[PDB]
């Protein structure tokens, strides 16, 4: 259950 | 869900070890966008939980500030200090988040550091927050 980041602003 | 049901799911987070989790702030996040309407008090809560809560959960306040934030920044592109409006909220929060920052950069160990650090190139990316007030954080406290 942990927080899912924004992809589209991390890779 | 009413307000003091998100204080009261808020002040959970003190339950848990990690101070993190994705469904919990999910609901805070969805309470958020359903009470527009007073979102000074959504704000002043999530600031003052970041400033309040234990050294090893001031990530996880960041990340119910990144929620919020970003969730309130997509729908401002779709007054900026009018209360209840998205943009005032943003504003509310760019206006402490350098405290916010660096306080929990100094509680965090190493592991948050980078985390953190992270979230501060997200912020940037996504026009969250002033690019001089992350830059300026950057360098001062890592």
């Amino acid at each position: 259950d942990d927080y899912k980041l924004p992809m589209e602003y991390i890779t | 869900m009413d307000f003091q049901n998100f204080v009261a799911t808020l002040e959970s987070f003190k339950d848990l070890k990690s101070g993190i989790s994705g469904s919990r702030i999910k609901k805070l996040t969805t309470y958020a966008l359903d009470h527009i309407d007073i979102e000074s008090k959504i704000i002043s809560l999530i600031i003052d939980y970041s400033r309040l809560c234990p050294d090893s959960h001031k990530l996880g306040s960041l990340y119910i500030i990144d929620s919020i934030g970003r969730a309130y920044l997509d729908e401002t592109r779709s007054s900026s200090n009018k209360p209840g409006t998205c943009a005032h909220a943003i504003n509310t929060l760019g206006e402490v988040i350098q405290e916010l920052l660096s306080d929990a950069i100094a509680k965090s160990n190493q592991d948050h550091k980078e985390k953190i650090r992270m979230l501060l190139d997200i912020w940037d990316r996504s026009g969250l927050f002033q690019k001089s007030y992350l830059n300026a954080i950057r360098s001062k406290c890592f």
